[PDB]
């Protein structure tokens, strides 16, 4: 990781190119909840779980929905609980999603800025809560930087989802109103099956996940929707 | 070039010539069935004086439930397995009770992780079908990768010709395989790999854990595969 | 290429800084020859400037590692002298931690065994140095042991090492004849006698010098005196006398 | 077994000849060509037109240089060929003797080619010199086409006596390198 | 550092692998009542001698070794090989077995491949040695691999020997009958007739210490 | 299949081939040439042209050239497809002796061509010499036309004999090399 | 797709067409060659009816 | 725009630009070989009814 | 002026100048272009009228 003459990096460049040619994950502000929702792909008649790559817990309020390699996902994750639960030893209150964001996110950049180490080429997107009882879309980057959003999209072209999430991105959504927002966001994904997303509906610091049925009830209002 | 750089489409330089070494060694099998997980692994040869079966390189044992069919670089092999016992005896040293194998896969590819990212040393290239049983969810097969990235299976055939035996177990595996249905069609999908019609029996080895509430993992010698590969002459599978 | 480095094999499995470093040693034009015959070897030197006013009797190639054991380094000027330190702090690191004294054959494998260590790692540099160490044991049987910048602890009964041991095997052969095929029974500890006038013999056969006087020093590690002794100038030219 | 005493008797043939080459026939031959063109002279007293009266004259001193050239590629063809086949078995690292015997090797057939040359430069010259001619044959008034003869002329004899400096530098640059460079010739790896 | 090769392999690794082809040939052969080890002592003159410079070293008193790369590496293999014979027999009760022996020299050979900065083991090893489950005979392959032969060679021209040897090996074979035909395989490929005394060899014999032959015993073998 | 067993054949008899042309068809034939242009020869006793007698005496010399160049040709070509056949498959690492291979093959190339431009330079001769003699028909008087033939001769005499001595050399260092390099040359 | 790294494949591609376009252009001058045959031929034999006594 | 790093598609680019206008000059060049077809072929007929012995 | 290093910028001037000397170039070519238009036609032109019947 060494300067260019224009001032930009490479590996950083490099390493950021990396999370492109990564499944597509989706994290969806609202007023008490927060659903998230990724979309991966597998192999059919082998591979029995989902291998629950995404939707990561780290404590009982926070969601960690990761984007890019799949490899290098879990020692990000692995070193996130390691210091979410070192918070909750050393100040005796859950792990808030504004110390953890800027912790995932200094743990990349400790990467980029060392000699002789790969930085991560993962850009995770963690959706929690603050002290109180606010919840803040983080999203991190694999050159360090962050910032709470209130929607976001990663991985393989996160520009013209993100670009339908500031069409009808209205502010405090209902329940089903705020599935059906990230749901809608199947165009990017292929043949828009129900076994390619999985959501997850993280509410009232209680984690909680949506049954194969529930989803197949929303997908399908897609097929009318797309005539 | 150097391992702890990327290249600018986002993949790595040494990761996918070592996803590719293992691609050249012999290839291994995974199976699931009704009563245990069994693998299997075609025995390249050099010469036809090597050693009979009370010594192979292609299954080893990691614990009492808990067996790996290697694949890959030799070499890479014995120090992961002497870095994986270490960590499935570690387990059993720290909380009294066995390791699960979706707790030791996790421990055998994140040293697989440190040595792709810091330190600039070459990566490992070697992939096992790890698999082995549990009482939290029963006979688990994972696939490890030099890289890191894991997966749970049904079957699976890294080493060479991946594609074609794995095309094989796609059209021939059913939900609740039974032992001798499993093992016949374990023998068939690593013959048909090899492009050959009949096994040798100074080749291809097998093995398998049969739980019986005490995790009996039994292998096979070259004589007790003889009376198995004539059930295979009886019958005749439509994959050759 | 392949040849920049030290620890990357060349395309025909074949080392080549080890190699350069033998031709280092080929390049000094400093010859020692040692012969060793029945509990009598003794180490010609050669006394020359490895490449007016020096004083001539300090520069030499004879130095000792300890008591009973001594040595010829030749080499590089700067490499000979750092390797009789690691053989003199290693030698008498022996004594301390074995109370006994060591071995020559123990000695050389010694040395030998840290100068392997320098070839896998390219940290440091190979010590461009080829010495001869010689020695009597505790059973009364002298040794020698000639080693190269590579690991070797062959060990010889009469060994020539410098820039001339691509033909210098044949001369020593001869001699050797000389003396194995009229052999004397008769033999009363004279070897200090006979043994350095075959090894002065060699050396004035290679090199085809008249009056080798002031720029030849031996030394003898004979039984009854095993102390590694410089002879004195007044024997030498006593013993290049005996030519006649 | 007759081919293999006739193949090394080949190969001491050249040795000898190689050897006798160098110590005695290109030393004599530095001398020789000294007495032509004396370093010790004034610049200009060579490349001049002084002693200058078809030119039969002419004739007699392009006949000296196919000498001259005969002879060259003759001696220096065999110590080309005993160098390439001195050179050793071709491996990778410690071939820095090669490439002293390749660097004769590729000065050798840079002299040969030069001197090889001189048979189709001395062709040039009687075809260009005949062509000029028929052009004043037919055309007897213009007078610049004889002094184009004449300047012709003084080319080729200025270039015949330019040949015999050629001559004896690189007899002498040949005695020269390989007597600095003779340990690497003989023993490339020793 | 080695490092790996778009077409999946070590490019310094079988750089290591040209070197044990051209270094003196060894010949390990295992017998029923024992296993045997040779080599070809090639002697360059009558300067050396015969005390020093060995080819076949012991581990233990069950323990046979011998090289077929650099003469260099010899005692730095053979340093740890010893300690490692020696620590097992100070935390453990009986000698170390051959199994558990190159699974352990096996782990250096493959480190001194995979860390930076240092080169591969320019040597092939064939230890051989009695055991309490019977006879083994392995091979060190550089790249840190392992096989458990039966009958081999490692040396210069390992590919017409090994043919020498699959047509000449039976599974049952005596040690007396094994050597004549280790000798045997060795002067078909070996240079010259000077095939006298030259030849240092190691024997398990049935159940007993290593014990190497010497040089007025290995004359009454050649004879035959 | 049939092709296949056809094939294997192919591949027999030219290894063969090589083996007899390195053995005896090379050798024979530098003693051959040697004894043309022998090697002892004083300086100027083999380029000269006291020998030399349209040109009856030089059409049957370069008669004989062209028997000497026809018989390169045929030897090299079979040696040089049976090295191209020797190269092993395309690997990363571990090809230096594709590299003494290649070196070979283009030495091998450099004589064939060689040998293979003497063809067109014979023709270029008749050609000259024609050329310029109609031209002294024409101008009877110009000298040097008459001159130019003369040295014609005498330069294609010499440039006759250098080309025997490029044989002999030829002949040696194709013999020379693949003698030195066997072993990386037949298995890499 | 051209991409960057694990392109050993593609050279040995490139390696091919290489040797594949060295032999086609060499079979695709031979036709030209035919044309110079007779073109050389023509009117050098033109110039013995011309000059009939050099018989070179 | 040209910058620093990054720019691994101008090299896609450039092997594209590479291609197209070989391939356009090949095509162009036909232009200027069909006109030299037709001027030697009518020089050599021209030949043939000034020497109609030589059959060549 | 010239100075060694963080001349990136001066690379893309370099770059440009070179493309834009090639354009120049390709125009500056066309006036002599033309010329050998004119020349080629009136010198087959001439035969023609010196040989009205080879068709070609």
């Amino acid at each position: 990781t060494v300067f260019s003459p224009d001032g930009h990096l490479l590996q950083v460049e490099h390493a950021l190119e990396a999370v492109k040619k990564g499944g597509c994950a989706v994290a969806i502000k609202s007023s008490n909840f927060a659903v998230l929702a990724v979309e991966k792909k597998n192999i059919p008649k082998l591979q029995n779980p989902k291998t629950t790559e995404k939707l990561i817990k780290l404590d009982e309020h926070n969601c960690l929905a990761f984007a890019g390699l799949n490899a290098d996902a879990r020692v990000l994750v692995n070193k996130t609980r390691l210091e979410c639960q070192r918070y909750y030893l050393n100040m005796d209150e859950p792990a808030p999603v504004d110390y953890i964001a800027k912790y995932v996110a200094k743990v990349q950049q400790k990467f980029t800025h060392r000699g002789g180490v790969r930085p991560f080429g993962i850009a995770t997107l963690i959706a929690g809560f603050k002290n109180n009882k606010e919840i803040c879309i983080y999203q991190t980057e694999p050159s360090g930087i962050y910032a709470a959003w209130k929607a976001q999209a990663i991985g393989k072209n996160a520009k013209i989802v993100q670009e339908f999430l500031e069409k009808n991105y209205q502010e405090n959504m209902e329940q089903k109103d705020c599935i059906f927002l990230a749901l809608k966001a199947i165009f990017e994904v292929v043949e828009l099956s129900s076994k390619n997303v999985e959501v997850a509906l993280l509410t009232e610091k209680d984690l909680t996940f949506i049954e194969e049925q529930e989803i197949n009830s929303m997908v399908e209002l897609i097929d009318q929707e797309r005539t | 070039s150097r391992t702890t750089t990327f290249s600018p489409e986002g993949r790595l330089y040494q990761v996918e010539y070592a996803l590719e070494a293992i691609n050249n060694a012999s290839i291994t099998i995974g199976l699931i069935t009704k009563d245990g997980v069994i693998l299997g692994a075609d025995k390249v040869f050099i010469s036809k004086l090597i050693d009979k079966a009370n010594n192979y390189e292609k299954i080893y044992k990691i614990d009492k439930h808990i067996f790996c069919g290697v694949a890959g670089l030799n070499a890479d092999a014995n120090i992961l397995i002497n870095q994986s016992r270490l960590y499935a005896q570690r387990y059993l040293y720290n909380y009294n009770e066995v390791q699960p194998v979706s707790q030791l896969v996790v421990q055998i590819c994140d040293i697989k992780q440190s040595y792709t990212q810091y330190g600039g040393l070459r990566p490992y290239g070697v992939s096992f079908l790890i698999g082995g049983y549990d009482t939290k969810d029963g006979y688990q097969l994972y696939h490890t990768d030099p890289s890191g990235n894991y997966s749970g299976w049904f079957a699976t055939a890294i080493g060479t010709n991946n594609l074609t035996a794995s095309s094989v177990l796609k059209q021939e595996w059913k939900n609740d395989m039974t032992l001798e249905e499993g093992l016949l069609l374990a023998l068939k999908t690593l013959a048909k790999s090899t492009d050959t019609e009949i096994p040798k029996s100074e080749k291809i080895e097998l093995a398998y854990l049969t739980n019986k509430d005490g995790e009996v993992y039994q292998k096979y010698l070259t004589e007790k595969e003889i009376e198995e590969l004539i059930k295979l002459y009886t019958q005749k599978y439509i994959k050759e | 290429m392949y040849d920049r480095h030290l620890t990357i094999f060349s395309p025909d499995g074949n080392l080549y800084q080890i190699e350069y470093a033998i031709k280092a040693v080929k390049n000094t034009n400093i010859t020692s020859v040692g012969v060793k015959g029945e509990n009598c070897a003794v180490i010609i030197s050669q006394k020359k400037m490895a490449t007016k006013l020096l004083d001539y009797n300090n520069i030499t190639n004879i130095y000792n590692i300890t008591d009973e054991i001594g040595c010829s380094m030749v080499g590089m000027p700067g490499d000979c002298l750092s390797m009789v330190y690691k053989a003199r702090s290693e030698a008498s690191e022996f004594l301390y931690s074995n109370g006994y004294n060591v071995n020559a054959e123990t000695l050389c494998r010694n040395i030998c065994d840290k100068i392997q260590v320098y070839t896998q790692h390219a940290y440091m540099r190979l010590h461009a140095c080829s010495g001869m160490i010689i020695g009597i044991d505790e059973n009364n049987k002298p040794e020698l042991f000639k080693f190269d910048p590579s690991g070797f602890c062959a060990g010889y009964r009469a060994c020539v090492i410098g820039n001339k041991e691509q033909e210098s095997i044949s001369v020593l052969e001869r001699l050797l004849e000389k003396r194995k095929k009229k052999i004397q029974q008769e033999t009363i500890d004279e070897d200090i006698r006979n043994t350095t006038i075959l090894a002065i013999e060699a050396l004035q056969t290679i090199l085809a010098f008249d009056l080798k006087a002031s720029e030849i020093e031996v030394a003898i590690v004979s039984t009854k005196n095993r102390n590694f002794t410089q002879i004195s100038e007044k024997e030498i030219d006593n013993y290049l006398t005996y030519i006649a | 077994q007759k081919i293999k005493e006739e193949y090394n008797k080949f190969k001491y043939d050249i040795t000898k000849q190689a050897i006798e080459s160098l110590r005695e026939r290109i030393p004599k031959r530095i001398i020789f060509f000294n007495n032509l063109v004396n370093v010790n002279s004034e610049p200009g007293s060579i490349l001049n037109v002084n002693d200058l009266d078809s030119h039969k004259q002419i004739y007699l001193e392009l006949e000296k240089i196919k000498t001259y050239a005969s002879e060259l590629i003759e001696i220096i063809g065999n110590i080309k060929l005993w160098i390439q086949l001195n050179v050793p078995r071709i491996e990778d690292g410690n071939n820095f003797g090669v490439g002293i015997q390749e660097e004769a090797i590729q000065e050798l057939a840079r002299v040969e080619e030069s001197a090889f040359n001189l048979y189709d430069a001395i062709v040039k010259y009687y075809m260009e010199r005949a062509k000029i001619s028929t052009k004043v044959l037919k055309y007897p008034n213009v007078s610049d086409y004889q002094e184009a003869v004449r300047e012709l002329d003084e080319k080729e004899w200025i270039h015949i006596k330019i040949t015999i400096v050629d001559m004896r530098n690189n007899y002498i640059m040949l005695y020269d390198l390989l007597y600095k460079n003779w340990e690497k010739v003989v023993k490339p790896k020793n | 550092l080695t490092t790996f090769s778009p077409t999946g392999k070590l490019v310094q690794i079988e750089y290591a692998l040209n070197r044990v082809s051209s270094s003196s040939p060894a010949l390990g052969i295992r017998a029923k009542n024992g296993v045997i080890i040779a080599t070809e002592k090639k002697s360059p003159n009558e300067l050396i001698e015969e005390n020093s410079i060995f080819k076949i070293q012991q581990i233990s008193e069950h323990i046979g070794i011998v090289y077929a790369g650099m003469p260099g590496d010899f005692r730095v293999l053979l340093k740890r090989a010893r300690k490692e014979a020696i620590r097992y027999s100070l935390q453990y009760g009986s000698e170390i077995l051959v199994k558990e022996l190159v699974k352990i020299i096996a782990s250096i050979v493959q480190e001194f491949t995979q860390t930076g900065g240092v080169r591969p083991f320019g040597l092939s090893l064939l230890i051989c040695g009695v055991d309490v489950y019977g006879y083994h005979l392995y091979q060190i392959d550089p790249s840190g691999c392992y096989f458990n032969w039966m009958a081999t060679c490692v040396g210069k021209d390992y590919q017409n020997n090994m043919s020498f040897l699959e047509k000449r090996y039976n599974k049952d074979i005596e040690i007396e009958d094994a050597i004549h035909t280790a000798i045997l395989t060795l002067k078909e490929s070996y240079e010259g007739v000077l095939n006298e005394k030259n030849i240092e060899i190691g024997v398990a014999y049935d159940n007993k210490p290593f014990k190497i032959l010497t040089q007025n015993e290995i004359k009454d073998y050649l004879i035959e």
